RNA sequence: CUCGCACACGCUUACAUCAGUAACUAAUAAUAUACUGAUAAUUAACAACCAAUAAACCAAAACAACACUAAAACGUUUAUUAAUUACAUUGUUAACCCAACACAGGAGUGCACCAAGGAAAGAUUAAAAGAAGUAAAAGGAACUCGGCAAACACAAACCCCGCCU
RNA sequence: ACGAGCUACCCAUGAGCAGUUUAAAAGAACCAACUCAUCUAUGUGGCAAAAUAGUGAGAAGACUUGUAGGUAGAGGUGAAAA
RNA sequence: ACCAAAGCUAGCUCAACAUACUAAACAAAUACAAAAAUACACCAAAAUAAAAUAAAACAUUCACCUAACAUUAAAGUAUAGGAGAUAGAAAUUUUUAUCCUGACGCUAUAGAGAUAGUACCGUAAGGGAAAGAUGAAAGAAUAAAAUAAAAGUAAAAAAAAGCAAA
């Protein structure tokens, strides 16, 4: 009834959704590391 | 051995050997209260207790007992002057334990020189004693006393 | 509808 | 080429000479000077 | 140790590394490039510690020894002979010992001045038939030696006494190399009798 | 033996402590293999003394006695490496003629990048390796655009460092017209 | 959120995970869980006696330098292996088919310490 | 500090104990047997260079197992800090 | 920097207006 | 309106220089050269526009025509959406029509 | 006046010692858990990591004696194998996390309600208006859309629409 | 392309419900922890981009709740409020 | 008199030539929850691009829009089109080499977004900045030179009456 924090941490989940694992695993999730990289993103994922 | 890649090991392989160890270890004065029979070292992250143990046994030959080591993190919080994080390095702190009743105090790497410190203070009155001679006369009013008349 | 228009923030290294 | 107005220095000053006597904002800023002086005139 | 700099700098007779370089320079600042004619290192025939003739200045005709150079800026140092004075001991109360302060001076105001005739005379440098490259004048002809000049580490070899962790140098020099065809770790495992009678097993490498 | 971490006492309160020059790459390559591993400990029972000093200069706020002593001794460590290094490869070359003591082989991953991949020690084959059989080692078709796009940056970054030396070259001509 | 640019190490996750920040394994587990540690893999260090040794870890300043010869696999074999073969084939001894005796090894997995593989760590 | 012993903090239920609730007749102790477990044999001691160890392990299980069997006894009767003891 | 030479040196005739107004000369 | 407060240092132009003197020397060479090379021959710049002239479409369009399979990906892509922008502003807008 | 200690999840040195605060941070001052500089620190017994196959076994947890309907998490033994070899690696600070904030909001479990943790008022005057609380002569819904709110009241009955939780 | 760390529903694996009334652990009853948010007053750039104070409904179940996984926009999900 | 003002470099743009085209760094660790030496595997895949728009609506149609091998002409011709909007060839022709490459392109609200894809805002894809100025020497800071010119204030509050001026 009061949002603003829907951002609850968790590792265990953002490792699994966000992380380099995961991003190479699907060809769509490759291509948006190719894209990080072409741009020069410090980070290309958690 | 750091930065180094070690033989992997099968059933009746023989003893791993290394000649020249690249590891460095840097002795240091505990900042607590530590027993009679402790000795504080920074180890590298690379090194185990049983290197350690071995480390001093046989370069050293100190009659260790008991190993302990711990991960220190370094502060990640103050920024650069374009506001990016500068992180010191993490250290591994290992803490030995003599076996044959050895005691081990920490010396005094500094110790002052009496003749030193006679010097510093005769320095230190001399420039005393110029800056009294340079102090202007209250009575002359700031007019120069350079000139005669 | 519900109208509503969120508010922005300024950039923080102002 | 870039082309810039470099004497806009001298474009408000034959504006803002004949309102030197003004009473308020108008003897300083352009906006407000150039309506007052328009209509002086 | 090398300290790194950024891509556009400016050199004011003064270390990269000194508290007077940043207090001067600090880290989140970077100011105009000045003009600096290129000078390879084949062509840089001023050295430090070989007398030269100021032509531009307060002092004109003048002749100095060279303490220090500035290889980026392209700036020679004379001993004390452009110089200006500056104030060090400063605190609250007092000022004082007034030290004289010599300024740089570019290339183009130094010529080299030859032993003999004690004249300036441009330099170029010859390539003679002794395989030397020797500093040769062109109105007198005259070649120059080197200036030879002491290490900034103030340390004279000649004179030097052997401390407690010091090799000699009948150590130092003495060869004991056998080149056989053993690696370092064959020759200590047979030289100390280390005895291994097994043998590793296959490894596979990929 | 524990205090060979610490210099001599005598030693412990002077300002400035003299020491001689580090050891040359040419002078250790006379020694032999059994004089470089006797020699590695001398340096090494060194340099633990120089940084216990060093971190306890630290502590009591005071200098560090002549550093220029570590930095001496780190250089006698590299150049004693070098000089081993430089029989072992010597060595591996007549007996077995390559280059490099670790195997590899230049693989294109899937990024599209050409990576000279080490190899690992592994007791199974690489068709029995569950983790191995994993990684891929070859380019989709997708990744044919994304490879273009990368000349073509690195060829605009080298365009336009081309052109800055040019530009430069003209600048100190005029103000140098010393030609 | 969370800092995504940072180092990823065992002190930022649960209490399951758990990473090594560099060490060398020494062992594995045993039937109880218990660690059992192999004798054999522990990195046995091995140093000389520097008693009777005469060496500083500094040279002396008047001490000349030499000139800059990096060690060459040519320079090798005409120092070490070259006379051997010389004398070999001037007496006629000399065995094309058989090299062993000057040195070369035609296969590593023979010895201790093979050289392309890099059995040995340093 | 005893956390170079090393010790440990810890936080759960605190309990005095005697080997049976109050409600047992017998509270009192007569004697005690322990064992020591592996990682305390002779042959440990021996090969991680400790001499003069194996005594003190026999003295630390005694002073701590026989302190908290005795002490546990005491306040079993009602004998505490405040309380001291009488017999 | 605005290229060109007529801006700059006309206000150099305004400098010296300037000038007389607050130290005139003798 | 703040103008600058020093005079700047004045360009010293020499009108005799090596590219002003031989300044559109060979101007003339198919008239005194018995017709052997057009002076549009003697034009340096862009491919495309070495003796050509036109507007700002016919100027897209023969780039893309001559140079288009040696552009970079980027660049080709910009210069579609400039002729499309061209091609529908020319054609469906404007005040003559 | 009373949300206190600890773990998990999260944050990541913001914790500790010493010194400085003209200015930066605290919505003010003193000052320093929160700003700056130097030095130092969390030590495993607790926690993470911590065997495979074949075979026998229909019979619930609720103090479980024995039962109910909604039919229920929770394994031992025999056999064949399992590198046997002191000391492996990793988490141990905090006044903290998610909400743009040093936000009256959101936040799982164990044990206490305290032996622990904290400060409603920067200094005055005691105007109107506004918010919150207490009391009242005689009358007791005459107020008002409605007994809304408040109350020393804390009850009884009819109707409309939905069965009910 | 990226999103089910908030929310709708589901699959795993866990954890809570004290006292009181009854042959009852009966989608019974009184009342806390706990979960929803009826009525009114403050608040309206506020403590809060939905809160505080008083008062309320459920509180052994179609109940609350932690960890983690699944369904993705021509769709998912829904004790239909588009 | 404060606040301010001024500077000319950093670099960039468009071409040309051109080698022939994923740079620099790879000691160790990098697709377990990347940067964690070490165990019986599974591994992999393609299906015409659509629409905003034009026809003043909109259904057939709507250039470029992935893949052309160019230039001078044939020609906006033959043809294809709710025969409307608009779309549009070929047969057949023309083209002499290398140097002469630099700038009637910008100068810190311009030029690339760039001091940089970094801070910072987002769970994620993604979005994405502002910011530099002394001199030959600051190893000349009791340091020096320069405009003292934007709005806003101070020096200096106001005295009947009014689009503030004539
Ligand atoms: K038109
Ligand atoms: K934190
Ligand atoms: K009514
Ligand atoms: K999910
Ligand atoms: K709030
Ligand atoms: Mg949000
Ligand atoms: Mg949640
Ligand atoms: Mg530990
Ligand atoms: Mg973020
Ligand atoms: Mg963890
Ligand atoms: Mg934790
Ligand atoms: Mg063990
Ligand atoms: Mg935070
Ligand atoms: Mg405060
Ligand atoms: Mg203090
Ligand atoms: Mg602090
Ligand atoms: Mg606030
Ligand atoms: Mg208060
Ligand atoms: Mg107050
Ligand atoms: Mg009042
Ligand atoms: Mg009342
Ligand atoms: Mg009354
Ligand atoms: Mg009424
Ligand atoms: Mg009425
Ligand atoms: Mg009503
Ligand atoms: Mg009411
Ligand atoms: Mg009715
Ligand atoms: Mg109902
Ligand atoms: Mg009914
Ligand atoms: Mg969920
Ligand atoms: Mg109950
Ligand atoms: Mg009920
Ligand atoms: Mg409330
Ligand atoms: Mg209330
Ligand atoms: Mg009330
Ligand atoms: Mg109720
Ligand atoms: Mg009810
Ligand atoms: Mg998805
Ligand atoms: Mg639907
Ligand atoms: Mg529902
Ligand atoms: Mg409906
Ligand atoms: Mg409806
Ligand atoms: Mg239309
Ligand atoms: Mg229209
Ligand atoms: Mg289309
Ligand atoms: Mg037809
Ligand atoms: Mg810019
Ligand atoms: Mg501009
Ligand atoms: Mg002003
Ligand atoms: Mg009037």
């Amino acid at each position: 009834k009061a949002r603003g924090n829907e951002y609850q941490p968790s590792n265990i989940k953002r490792k699994h959704k966000h992380g380099w694992v995961r991003r190479l695993r699907t060809p769509t999730g490759v291509q948006v590391i190719l894209r990080r990289m072409h741009k020069g993103r410090k980070s290309l994922s958690h | 051995a750091r930065n180094v890649l070690y033989p992997l090991y099968q059933l009746g392989n023989p003893q791993l050997r290394v000649f020249r160890t690249n590891f460095f270890i840097q002795l240091v004065r505990p900042g607590t209260a530590q027993p009679e029979d402790t000795v504080q070292f920074r180890i590298p992250m690379e090194m185990t207790r049983v290197d350690l143990r071995n480390y001093l046994e046989r370069i050293y030959n100190v009659p260790v007992a008991a190993v302990r080591t711990r991960v220190q993190y370094g502060s990640n919080r103050r920024r650069d002057h374009r506001n990016i994080r500068i992180k010191k390095p993490d250290y591994k702190v290992a803490y030995v334990q003599l076996a044959l009743g050895q005691t081990f105090t920490f010396p005094d790497l500094f110790p002052e020189r009496k003749g030193a410190s006679v010097d510093v203070d005769v320095r230190d009155q001399v420039l005393e004693d110029q800056r009294q001679k340079h102090s202007p006369d209250p009575r002359r009013g700031g007019v120069p006393g350079w000139f005669g008349l | 509808k519900k109208r509503f228009t969120p508010p922005t923030y300024q950039p923080k290294y102002k | 080429l870039r082309s810039r107005v470099t004497d806009r220095y001298w474009r408000v000053q034959e504006v803002l000479k004949h309102a030197r006597h003004f009473r308020g904002r108008k003897n300083r800023c352009y906006r407000l000077a150039v309506r007052a002086v328009t209509r002086a005139f | 140790s090398k300290v790194t700099l950024p891509p556009n700098y400016r050199y004011g007779m003064s270390r990269p590394g000194s508290l007077s370089d940043k207090r001067k320079n600090p880290p989140g600042t970077r100011r105009r490039r000045v003009p600096v004619e290129p000078i390879s290192d084949e062509d840089w025939h001023l050295f430090c510690g070989d007398k030269v003739e100021i032509l531009e200045g307060k002092d004109a005709g003048k002749q100095g020894k060279v303490v220090q150079v500035i290889r980026q800026r392209n700036w020679v140092v004379v001993e004390g002979l452009n110089t200006h004075y500056r104030y060090v001991g400063k605190t609250v109360d007092y000022r004082g010992t007034m030290i004289p302060s010599e300024a740089p001076l570019l290339h183009n105001q130094v010529k080299l001045v030859d032993p003999t005739d004690r004249k300036p005379t441009d330099v170029e440098w010859r390539f003679t038939e002794a395989g030397e490259r020797v500093r040769v004048s062109t109105r007198s002809g005259r070649i120059i030696p080197k200036p030879e000049f002491p290490r900034a580490d103030g340390i004279v070899p000649e004179t030097w006494i052997d401390g407690p962790k010091d090799t000699s140098v009948e150590d130092a020099l003495e060869k004991t190399y056998v080149p056989r065809l053993k690696t370092l770790e064959e020759e200590v495992m047979e030289a100390m009798g280390i005895q291994e009678t097994r043998r590793h097993k296959k490894v596979y490498w990929y | 033996g524990l205090e060979e971490f610490f210099d001599d006492p005598k030693n412990w309160g002077e300002e400035k402590v003299k020491s001689g020059a580090s050891w040359t790459c040419q002078q250790l390559r006379n020694k032999s293999n059994e004089d470089l591993h006797k020699l590695w400990y001398v340096l090494l029972k060194e340099r633990n003394m120089l940084l216990t000093l060093e971190q306890e200069a630290k502590r009591q706020r005071l200098p560090m006695p002549s550093p220029e002593r570590l930095e001496k001794v780190v250089d006698s460590m590299d150049a004693l490496d070098k000089v081993v290094q430089e029989r072992e490869d010597a060595l591996r070359l007549l007996q077995t003629g390559q280059e490099k003591a670790r195997p590899g082989a230049w693989r294109r991953d899937i990024f599209g990048r050409i990576i000279w991949h080490k190899f690992k020690q592994w007791p199974i084959p690489w068709y029995l390796n569950k983790k191995y059989n994993r990684k891929r080692f070859f380019a989709m078709p997708y990744v044919e655009r994304f490879v273009r796009m990368r000349i073509e940056k690195q060829a605009r970054i080298k365009a336009r460092k081309r052109s800055l030396e040019r530009k430069k070259e003209k600048f100190l001509q005029e103000k140098f017209p010393h030609l | 959120g969370a800092d995504r640019m940072s180092k990823w190490t065992s002190k930022r996750g649960p209490r399951t995970f758990c990473k090594g920040r560099g060490a060398k394994g020494t062992g594995f587990h045993g039937r109880d869980g218990k660690f059992v540690q192999i004798k054999e893999m522990i990195p046995e260090l091995v140093v000389p006696e520097l008693a009777g040794f005469k060496l500083k870890p500094y040279v002396n300043y008047r001490a000349p330098e030499g000139t800059d010869t990096p060690l060459t696999a040519k320079q090798l074999f005409l120092e070490t292996a070259a006379p051997a073969i010389e004398k070999d084939f001037k007496a006629g001894t000399f065995d094309p088919e058989h090299l062993e005796k000057y040195g070369f090894e035609p296969t590593q997995e023979g010895k201790l310490f093979q050289l392309y593989p890099k059995n040995f760590p340093r | 500090k005893p956390d170079k012993l090393p010790l440990f903090k810890r936080q759960y239920e605190n309990t005095i104990f005697i080997g049976s609730k109050t409600a047992d007749p017998l509270c009192y102790g007569h004697t005690q047997f322990h064992l020591l477990p592996d990682k305390l044999k002779r042959e440990k001691l021996l090969k991680q260079n400790c001499a003069d160890q194996i005594e003190v392990v026999f003295r630390a299980n005694a002073i701590a197992s026989l302190f908290a069997w005795t002490g546990a006894q005491a306040m079993y009767q009602g004998f505490w800090s405040e309380a001291d003891v009488t017999r | 920097a605005k290229k060109g030479f007529r801006a700059a040196y006309r206000f150099q005739k305004e400098l010296e207006r300037w000038r007389l107004l607050r130290c005139p000369p003798p | 309106f703040h103008v600058r407060v020093t005079l700047p240092p004045r360009k010293v132009v020499d009108r005799w220089n090596e590219k002003r003197a031989m300044f559109g020397v060979y101007d003339n060479i198919g008239i005194l050269g018995n017709f052997e090379k057009h002076p549009k021959e003697l034009i340096k710049g862009p491919i495309w526009l070495r003796g050509w002239k036109g507007n700002e479409l016919q100027r897209c369009i023969r780039k893309k025509r001559m140079v288009g399979n040696r552009m970079f990906i980027d660049d080709l892509h910009n210069l579609n959406k400039r002729i499309s922008y061209l091609y529908k502003h020319f054609n469906r807008h404007g005040k003559y029509r």
